[PDB]
């Protein structure tokens, strides 16, 4: 039984784990690389970052 | 050569007036105000012509 | 009409190089034309044909 998945050769554990793992690496949170950005000649008043 | 004025501006004359300190953003900024509409414009950009 | 062969005189290159943010101020701006030029590099055109 133990050949007929490899289970990418990965003890059961770190499998259990990866998962909580996926869940962190997905979180907006931690998002924090940003794509884009939008030139325009503007007077910086009361300035937010968002 | 001498530019023309152009078509949608508005004469003004200067006076002492027209300028003042004001608070504008945490800024006391030399706010400039409009004697038709009497709008004032703390900051150079966004003045009417 | 015809182009001119001899270096010519031009007016004074001020290179502006803005940035993210900046302090804009034109006290002491030049009454004369200048040519504002906002990158450092522009000899770009480097490959000559013959």
């Amino acid at each position: 039984e133990a050949f007929r998945w490899s289970r990418y050769f990965l003890d059961e554990l770190q499998l259990r784990r990866l998962s909580v793992g996926l869940r962190l690496i997905t979180n907006p949170r931690i998002a924090r690389r940003f794509n884009g950005v939008r030139i325009m000649y503007l007077t910086d008043d009361d300035p937010d970052p968002d | 050569f001498v530019p023309d004025v152009p078509e949608g501006y508005v004469a003004v004359q200067y006076a002492h007036r027209l300028f003042s300190s004001s608070l504008a953003n945490k800024r006391n900024r030399v706010t400039y105000t409009h004697p038709p509409t009497g709008m004032a414009y703390p900051s150079p950009t966004g003045r009417p012509h | 009409d015809d182009v001119g062969i001899m270096q010519q005189k031009k007016p004074p290159t001020v290179v502006q190089s803005r940035t993210d943010v900046f302090n804009e101020q034109f006290a002491n701006e030049a009454l004369h034309p200048t040519t504002k030029v906002i990158f450092n590099g522009l000899d770009v055109n480097t490959e000559v044909q013959p």
